[PDB]
RNA sequence: GGGGGGAACCUGGGGAACUGAAACAUCUCAGUACCCAGAGGAGAGGAAAGAGAAAUCGACUCCCUGAGUAGCGGCGAGCGA
RNA sequence: CUGUUGGGAAGCAGCGCCAGAGAGGGUGAAAGCCCCGUAGGCGAAAGGUGGGGGGAUAGGUGAGGGUACCCGAGUACCCCGUGGUUCGUGGAGCCAUGGGGGAAUCUGGGCGGACCACCGCCUAAGGCUAAGUACUCCGGGUGACCGAUAGCGCACCAGUACCGUGAGGGAAAGGUGAAAAGAACCCCGGGAGGGGAGUGAAAUAGAGCCUGAAACCGUGGGCUUACAAGCAGUCACGGCCCCGAGGGGUUGUGGCGUGCCUAUUGAAGCAUGAGCCGGCGACUCACGGUCGUGGGCGAGCUUAAGCCGUUGAGGCGGAGGCGUAGGGAAACCGAGUCCGAACAGGGCGCAGCGGCCGCAAAGUCCGCGGCCGUGGACCCGAAACCGGGC
RNA sequence: GUGGAGCCUGGGAGUGAGGGCGCGAGCGAUAACGUCCGCGUCCGAGCGCGGGAACAACCGAGACCGCCAGCUAAGGCCCCC
RNA sequence: GGAUGACCCCAGGCGGUAGGGGAGCGUUCCCGAUGCCGAUGAAGGCCGACCCGCGAGGGCGGCUGGAGGUAAGGGAAGUGC
RNA sequence: GGGCCUGACUGCGAGGCCUGCAAGCCGAGCAGGGGCGAAAGCCGGGCCUAGUGAACCGGUGGUCCCGUGUGGAAGGGCCAU
């Protein structure tokens, strides 16, 4: 039967035009009071997942 | 479609069995034992065609040595003297000479003493 | 040219890999699976795209983001597809959404928006939207922007 | 582009047709492969350990019998048991690209054309449904039956007359297809036939 | 007039567990297996107190597609209009 | 039809003929023309069907104006407990309903995802309804389906023998020959069996019957062996025997030499497995994905279900899918966009060869191959768990 | 320095029980065919070959095939040899 | 070198378990085939010190067997113990 | 030790350290609005290396981005915690 889109990945991640995989930096969900502003700010960006980890996530998204 | 074993396996077994003609008991009679026997046989043959080259040369040497000592020297001396004289007749031949041609062997012995 | 002459080009029809058929093939006994363990078993491993041996997975440690939607689902709103000026080059006279669908440029169910990559051509282009630069290039090349609603 | 003999009451004229100059044997092979796969019945079947007639009882205990462990006698390791990965009902067909079939048709006719083996005819003399009638006409048309012929015409009366001849394959023009052209040595067509074929390769 | 039978198919009344979740309880398996009642050559459904945004369509059934979309989900495994 | 070889002609040879029939099966071997058929035609007094054609019957059919009589009740509706839906308590509507409460008759009511308004949609609480759909005990047709360990459990007197108190389990077992011409009669023997005779093209086709492998048992012959130390061979030489400057068989002496498989750091290993032989026996298929590859077309590529045709013929079908633009949670903007006060900085994006022609290419379709996902997913094996019965 | 070198993109793995030895340590008892690291090696996969009486990892040496030819390596040259 | 995988010449590599890759052999079935081989003997069996091939194998001969078999080139798998 | 102070900034961030991933670390410089200093300049906590916890679910403040025919509303997204 056809493959299913993994909804947890669909909800965390985006495949960019050239097929990199992009996600939010981890670590500002909470426990933030003593984090510097450099930290909070930088954790506010997206990052490009390491190739082996991205290639795996990509196969979970067969129809994006 | 179905492809049942058919004729194929009996034919491989006869091949092996036929190579095993001569072997003892099940070794010529049982495909399994024949095949074991053959693995061993092929490795020995390989090993032994290597050592036949050695087996003969050892023999030539025992013979040359006998023929040398009739003329008062040993194999090691005789071979060094040949070397120094520049004589390159090989041991297969030195041996045939020593038996079939004593006069020639004697002369080579002479050149060998003389060459040192 | 006769039936006995009909052949696939070299490489067009390759043989399959057959395992577990004897030593000479170099794929016998273990059938290229190595020795023992879960992956050698019939049924094999867990989904290697996700599973990581029991530790929290790479994917599941990344944060979710944005609106995921709620029952009763997607909210119906007009959707726009852009098609650039350069794609309009091939037409002469008029372009309308219907035409662009036919040519295979605009997908059905999307409203038309004209965009600015390329040069404008003095055509009457009818559409639901124009970018700033598309409007400019078109007005400048003497073409006629018509807005649908 | 090609020059094609046409038989007439007025005699052997010539007709100009643009058929591909290049024949692509791989593609011809691909069309024939598709044709022969899709006519397959796919009716080969076997039973699995689950589909076989025996019961699911474990035949003897797991341990302490001195015998090998088994479950039910349906398991494929038993004579009588199911078969592992045998054939099951199958559909061998697949949708070969339309343009390929088209290009394929055209190339096949083109290939016979380039050999002189394609012959167009206006009508069929006296053939009114009798084999000996077609046979006469054929002799006169240069078909002694030493070469196999794919006869394409909408004239039912002509197909009936020729069908029984071992060296003749008959077809309506809607049926023209590359396996039949490639199977036969000579191609013979009605103009009306030639007309539809030209519309199909358009 | 009923009663009883019929290989599958069908509707209705009841309805598991292994297993999967690399443990497990929600979840899955699955309204499946299976028991029961009933029908019939089919059964069910069917002529809008519908759909759901089109100023629209127009009973029901069944196939393709829409779509693994929308969503659902110890937002896990998965489930899925 | 004839000739010919042959037990037999349908083989080979000569000369013919049919074909809307050269599908296929038989006949002593290989047959268009010998038989059964095949193409094309024909056929029901009786019973069944009859969705097609015809006929009948039931039944159907108006417009203003007024009246406010009727328009499905323990129902709607609300609350509580649940189920159904993609919806697992969620912002949880809708449909259904076990408990409680409980209306109205169009100025009535239900619905459009809490709720409210507005704007629309629809008429609950009675019933029926062909067809298009599912299945295959049954009949027929057809296989890049099996061919007696296969294929149904059963080609055969099988759901049998047999096993089990019972539910229930559940086999093995096909083939003389063209024709029985199935061996009169004699001989040995109680018989069985054999030897002659006879039949047959053939009888080691003789019914314990086609072929008739291998393990296994024997008779006969060649070579060899009773002072010898062995994973059984191998290399060398010599003896003997055989077929005829060579080969084959055998093996006295000399040299060398730790079975196979499995599992292991490491096995000849005193670690697993195997008595031997034959046969069966384990990486597949569908659908999706990802790469590679052979082609087709290329800013485009491609059709699905179906419909027409065919009866091993293909065509139509553009609904839809992938691609042609990205960025952003989104509104939204767009070769940009997001963060930002920023025209700052940054993230993620954007930009063929030759001579208008050819050539290559995005991409996409089909084939092929590797690997992945979902399925039992390479085969065999539990102890267990659950349902219904005995 | 042109090598079964290196670097980049992608397809397919297997492995994730090692072991002996030399040198450097820890642990142990300046014990273990002990144990645990480091650098190297070999066996693993070279239970192919020569030497070491025999013997995976000590010495010699990396077996494409054939030869009744030659030179050497470690180790040997009284007989077994 | 010759132009192209025609074959000759010079040189170098060629131990191998897990495992990657390449090239082939054979089994059943389909197209090729209304053909071709076949009772002057099919398949299958038993021999062979012969021929070709590195090999898997393929030929050829004799005996058995008595009615089938199937090429060059391709296709598909219940394909090798 | 004292004076003035809140840079224990906001928007970013060249380039690196480390590293299987995910993390962790250092950071010149530009803009906004500041502190100290006459100025050069320094200040995006603390001489430094420990004082910590991914995701999911949820709370609170802000934003005013989505709001299931439409206007709101429910509920969510986003920034902060
Ligand atoms: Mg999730
Ligand atoms: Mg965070
Ligand atoms: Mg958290
Ligand atoms: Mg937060
Ligand atoms: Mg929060
Ligand atoms: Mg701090
Ligand atoms: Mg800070
Ligand atoms: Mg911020
Ligand atoms: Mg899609
Ligand atoms: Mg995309
Ligand atoms: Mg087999
Ligand atoms: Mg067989
Ligand atoms: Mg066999
Ligand atoms: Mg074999
Ligand atoms: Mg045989
Ligand atoms: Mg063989
Ligand atoms: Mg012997
Ligand atoms: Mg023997
Ligand atoms: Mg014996
Ligand atoms: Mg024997
Ligand atoms: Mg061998
Ligand atoms: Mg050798
Ligand atoms: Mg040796
Ligand atoms: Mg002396
Ligand atoms: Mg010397
Ligand atoms: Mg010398
Ligand atoms: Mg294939
Ligand atoms: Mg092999
Ligand atoms: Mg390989
Ligand atoms: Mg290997
Ligand atoms: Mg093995
Ligand atoms: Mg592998
Ligand atoms: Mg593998
Ligand atoms: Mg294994
Ligand atoms: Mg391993
Ligand atoms: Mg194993
Ligand atoms: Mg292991
Ligand atoms: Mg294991
Ligand atoms: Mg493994
Ligand atoms: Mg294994
Ligand atoms: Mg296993
Ligand atoms: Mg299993
Ligand atoms: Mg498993
Ligand atoms: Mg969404
Ligand atoms: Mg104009
Ligand atoms: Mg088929
Ligand atoms: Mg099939
Ligand atoms: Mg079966
Ligand atoms: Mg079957
Ligand atoms: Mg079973
Ligand atoms: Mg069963
Ligand atoms: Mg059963
Ligand atoms: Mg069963
Ligand atoms: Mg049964
Ligand atoms: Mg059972
Ligand atoms: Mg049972
Ligand atoms: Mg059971
Ligand atoms: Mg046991
Ligand atoms: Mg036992
Ligand atoms: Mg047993
Ligand atoms: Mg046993
Ligand atoms: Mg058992
Ligand atoms: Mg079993
Ligand atoms: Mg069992
Ligand atoms: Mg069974
Ligand atoms: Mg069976
Ligand atoms: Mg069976
Ligand atoms: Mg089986
Ligand atoms: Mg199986
Ligand atoms: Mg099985
Ligand atoms: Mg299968
Ligand atoms: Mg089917
Ligand atoms: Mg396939
Ligand atoms: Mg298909
Ligand atoms: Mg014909
Ligand atoms: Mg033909
Ligand atoms: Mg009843
Ligand atoms: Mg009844
Ligand atoms: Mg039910
Ligand atoms: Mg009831
Ligand atoms: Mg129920
Ligand atoms: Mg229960
Ligand atoms: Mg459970
Ligand atoms: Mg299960
Ligand atoms: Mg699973
Ligand atoms: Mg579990
Ligand atoms: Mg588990
Ligand atoms: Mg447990
Ligand atoms: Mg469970
Ligand atoms: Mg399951
Ligand atoms: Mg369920
Ligand atoms: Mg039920
Ligand atoms: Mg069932
Ligand atoms: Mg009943
Ligand atoms: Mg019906
Ligand atoms: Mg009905
Ligand atoms: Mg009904
Ligand atoms: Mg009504
Ligand atoms: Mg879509
Ligand atoms: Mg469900
Ligand atoms: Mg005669
Ligand atoms: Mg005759
Ligand atoms: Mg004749
Ligand atoms: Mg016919
Ligand atoms: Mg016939
Ligand atoms: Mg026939
Ligand atoms: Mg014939
Ligand atoms: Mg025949
Ligand atoms: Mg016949
Ligand atoms: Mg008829
Ligand atoms: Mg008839
Ligand atoms: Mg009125
Ligand atoms: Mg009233
Ligand atoms: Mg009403
Ligand atoms: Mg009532
Ligand atoms: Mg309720
Ligand atoms: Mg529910
Ligand atoms: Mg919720
Ligand atoms: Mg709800
Ligand atoms: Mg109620
Ligand atoms: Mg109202
Ligand atoms: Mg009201
Ligand atoms: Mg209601
Ligand atoms: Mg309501
Ligand atoms: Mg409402
Ligand atoms: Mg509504
Ligand atoms: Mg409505
Ligand atoms: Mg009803
Ligand atoms: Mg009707
Ligand atoms: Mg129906
Ligand atoms: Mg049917
Ligand atoms: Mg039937
Ligand atoms: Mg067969
Ligand atoms: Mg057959
Ligand atoms: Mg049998
Ligand atoms: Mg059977
Ligand atoms: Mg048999
Ligand atoms: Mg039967
Ligand atoms: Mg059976
Ligand atoms: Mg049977
Ligand atoms: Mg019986
Ligand atoms: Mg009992
Ligand atoms: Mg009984
Ligand atoms: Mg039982
Ligand atoms: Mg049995
Ligand atoms: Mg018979
Ligand atoms: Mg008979
Ligand atoms: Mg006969
Ligand atoms: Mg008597
Ligand atoms: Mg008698
Ligand atoms: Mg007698
Ligand atoms: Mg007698
Ligand atoms: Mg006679
Ligand atoms: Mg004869
Ligand atoms: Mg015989
Ligand atoms: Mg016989
Ligand atoms: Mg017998
Ligand atoms: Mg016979
Ligand atoms: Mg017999
Ligand atoms: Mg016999
Ligand atoms: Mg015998
Ligand atoms: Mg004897
Ligand atoms: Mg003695
Ligand atoms: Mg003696
Ligand atoms: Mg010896
Ligand atoms: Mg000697
Ligand atoms: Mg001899
Ligand atoms: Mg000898
Ligand atoms: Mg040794
Ligand atoms: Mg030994
Ligand atoms: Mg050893
Ligand atoms: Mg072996
Ligand atoms: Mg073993
Ligand atoms: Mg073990
Ligand atoms: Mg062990
Ligand atoms: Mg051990
Ligand atoms: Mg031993
Ligand atoms: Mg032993
Ligand atoms: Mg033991
Ligand atoms: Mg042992
Ligand atoms: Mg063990
Ligand atoms: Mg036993
Ligand atoms: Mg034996
Ligand atoms: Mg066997
Ligand atoms: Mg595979
Ligand atoms: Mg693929
Ligand atoms: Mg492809
Ligand atoms: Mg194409
Ligand atoms: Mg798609
Ligand atoms: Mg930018
Ligand atoms: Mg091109
Ligand atoms: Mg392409
Ligand atoms: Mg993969
Ligand atoms: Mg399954
Ligand atoms: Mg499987
Ligand atoms: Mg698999
Ligand atoms: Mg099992
Ligand atoms: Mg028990
Ligand atoms: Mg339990
Ligand atoms: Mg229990
Ligand atoms: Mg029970
Ligand atoms: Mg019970
Ligand atoms: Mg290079
Ligand atoms: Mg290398
Ligand atoms: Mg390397
Ligand atoms: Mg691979
Ligand atoms: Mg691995
Ligand atoms: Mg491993
Ligand atoms: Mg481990
Ligand atoms: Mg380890
Ligand atoms: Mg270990
Ligand atoms: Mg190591
Ligand atoms: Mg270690
Ligand atoms: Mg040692
Ligand atoms: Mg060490
Ligand atoms: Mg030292
Ligand atoms: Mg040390
Ligand atoms: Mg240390
Ligand atoms: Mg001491
Ligand atoms: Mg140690
Ligand atoms: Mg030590
Ligand atoms: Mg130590
Ligand atoms: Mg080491
Ligand atoms: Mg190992
Ligand atoms: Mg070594
Ligand atoms: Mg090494
Ligand atoms: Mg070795
Ligand atoms: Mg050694
Ligand atoms: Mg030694
Ligand atoms: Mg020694
Ligand atoms: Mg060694
Ligand atoms: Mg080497
Ligand atoms: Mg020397
Ligand atoms: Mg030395
Ligand atoms: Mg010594
Ligand atoms: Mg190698
Ligand atoms: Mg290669
Ligand atoms: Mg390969
Ligand atoms: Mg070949
Ligand atoms: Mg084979
Ligand atoms: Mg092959
Ligand atoms: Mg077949
Ligand atoms: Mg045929
Ligand atoms: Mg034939
Ligand atoms: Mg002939
Ligand atoms: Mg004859
Ligand atoms: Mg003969
Ligand atoms: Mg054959
Ligand atoms: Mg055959
Ligand atoms: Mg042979
Ligand atoms: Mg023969
Ligand atoms: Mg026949
Ligand atoms: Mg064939
Ligand atoms: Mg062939
Ligand atoms: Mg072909
Ligand atoms: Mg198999
Ligand atoms: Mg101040
Ligand atoms: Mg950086
Ligand atoms: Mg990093
Ligand atoms: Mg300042
Ligand atoms: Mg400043
Ligand atoms: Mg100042
Ligand atoms: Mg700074
Ligand atoms: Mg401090
Ligand atoms: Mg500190
Ligand atoms: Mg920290
Ligand atoms: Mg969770
Ligand atoms: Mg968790
Ligand atoms: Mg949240
Ligand atoms: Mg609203
Ligand atoms: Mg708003
Ligand atoms: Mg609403
Ligand atoms: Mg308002
Ligand atoms: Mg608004
Ligand atoms: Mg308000
Ligand atoms: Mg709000
Ligand atoms: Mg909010
Ligand atoms: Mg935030």
């Amino acid at each position: 039967p056809k493959m299913k889109t993994h909804k947890g990945a669909k909800k965390r991640v985006k495949i960019t035009a050239s097929g990199k995989v992009v996600a939010m930096k981890t670590g500002k969900r909470h426990l933030n009071w003593q984090k510097s502003g450099k930290e909070i700010r930088q954790k506010g960006r997206k990052f490009v997942l390491a190739k082996p980890e991205a290639e795996r996530i990509k196969l979970l998204l067969p129809y994006e | 479609p179905r492809a049942k074993t058919g004729v194929v396996r009996r034919r491989k077994h006869k091949k092996i069995l036929k190579l095993a003609k001569g072997y003892w008991g099940l070794r010529s009679k049982s495909f399994r034992k024949a095949r074991e026997t053959l693995f061993a046989a092929g490795n020995y043959a390989y090993a032994h065609r290597k050592r036949r080259k050695r087996d003969f040369r050892r023999l030539w040497i025992v013979r040359i040595n006998a023929a040398c000592r009739q003329h008062g020297l040993n194999y090691s001396t005789f071979i060094h003297g040949l070397k120094k004289a520049g004589i390159e007749v090989d041991r297969k031949n030195l041996a045939d000479l020593a038996v079939r041609e004593p006069q020639v062997f004697a002369e080579l012995v002479e050149r060998a003493k003389a060459a040192q | 040219m006769k039936l006995s002459d009909l052949r696939p080009n070299p490489g067009a029809n390759k043989r399959r890999k057959r395992v577990g058929r004897g030593p000479g093939s170099g794929h016998g006994k273990t059938a290229t699976r190595g020795h023992k363990g879960q992956k050698s078993r019939s049924g094999g491993l867990k989904d290697p795209r996700r599973f990581e041996g029991g530790r929290s997975t790479t994917l599941m440690r990344l944060p979710k983001r944005g609106m995921q939607g709620q029952v009763p689902g997607e909210i119906k709103r007009p959707r726009y597809q852009g098609v650039n000026l350069k794609d309009l080059a091939r037409f002469e006279g008029e372009v309308t959404p219907e035409l662009l669908v036919r040519a295979g440029l605009l997908k059905k169910g999307y409203r038309l928006k004209i965009l600015g990559e390329g040069e404008a051509k003095p055509l009457k282009v009818v559409a639901h939207a124009f970018s700033k630069s598309a409007l400019e290039k078109l007005k400048a090349a003497g073409g006629e922007p018509v807005l649908l609603e | 582009v090609y020059q094609i003999p046409v038989l007439s009451p007025s005699g052997r004229r010539e007709l100009a047709a643009d058929l591909p100059a290049e024949i692509n044997p791989h593609l011809l092979w691909e069309v024939v492969r598709w044709q022969l796969a899709k006519r397959r019945r796919g009716t080969a079947s076997t039973k699995t350990r689950g589909e076989v007639a025996y019961s699911g009882r474990k035949i003897w205990p797991q341990k302490h019998t001195g015998r090998a462990r088994h479950g039910d006698i349906g398991a494929p390791i038993f004579v009588g048991g199911g078969v592992v990965f045998g054939p099951k009902p199958r559909d061998y067909s697949y949708t070969l690209p339309k343009k390929v079939r088209k290009k394929g048709l055209a190339m096949a006719v083109a290939d016979r054309a380039r050999e002189g083996k394609l012959l167009l005819v206006e009508a069929f003399a006296g053939v009114n449904g009798k084999t000996k009638e077609f046979l006469a006409w054929a002799k006169e048309a240069g078909l002694d039956g030493s070469e196999s012929v794919l006869l394409v015409t909408g004239n039912e009366l002509v197909r009936r007359a020729a069908r029984n001849l071992p060296w003749v394959v008959t077809l309506a023009p809607e049926g023209l297809n590359v396996y039949d052209i490639v199977r036969t040595e000579r191609l013979v067509m009605d103009l009306d036939a030639w007309e539809v074929f030209q519309n199909r390769i358009g």
